[PDB]
């Protein structure tokens, strides 16, 4: 029987469209763990205009394992955008655990086009702000 | 293009 530990996460980036026009930018949420007290820490990563030029249409979404002093652990992971009601929207799952060490993400290069998210009508920037909600699964060996 | 592509990779 694998054991499970369920935590989550919510980032809000302010001031979105103050994001760098350059090709190449990081932005990192600060870090968050499971209440497991296992010395692993975690945090999402994005890049608003894509990590290369295949992706530079799309915003991109990654978690990252930014500590851990084990070799290995396995988690799913989810994201998602809050909208201008609060509630989750565009969502996608990694389905499978994957496995992370340390300095290592796993995520959705393709997350969202940039076009739909700057699209008003969507209310997925309100006051300029993008919500973010992650929800892991973390295997506790 | 597709709205989201929910292939997972490593950045």
């Amino acid at each position: 029987a694998p054991k499970v530990v369920k935590f989550s996460y919510m980032w809000t980036i302010n001031n979105f469209s103050f994001c760098r026009e350059e090709m190449g930018e990081v932005i990192k949420s600060s870090t968050f763990s499971s209440g497991a007290n296992d010395k692993l820490k975690w945090c999402l990563r994005v890049n608003p205009k894509g990590l290369d030029e295949e992706s530079k249409d799309y915003l991109s979404l990654y978690l990252l394992l930014v500590s851990c002093p084990k070799s290995e652990v396995r988690a799913k992971f989810k994201f998602s955008i809050l909208n201008a009601k609060g509630e989750e929207t565009k969502a996608m799952e990694s389905q499978r655990a994957y496995r992370f060490v340390q300095g290592k993400d796993w995520g959705f290069k393709k997350f969202i086009r940039r076009d739909f998210l700057l699209d008003e009508a969507n209310g997925l920037l309100p006051d300029d702000k993008l919500t973010l909600f992650c929800e892991v699964s973390v295997v506790q060996d | 293009k597709p709205l989201q592509v929910a292939a997972v990779d490593s950045s």
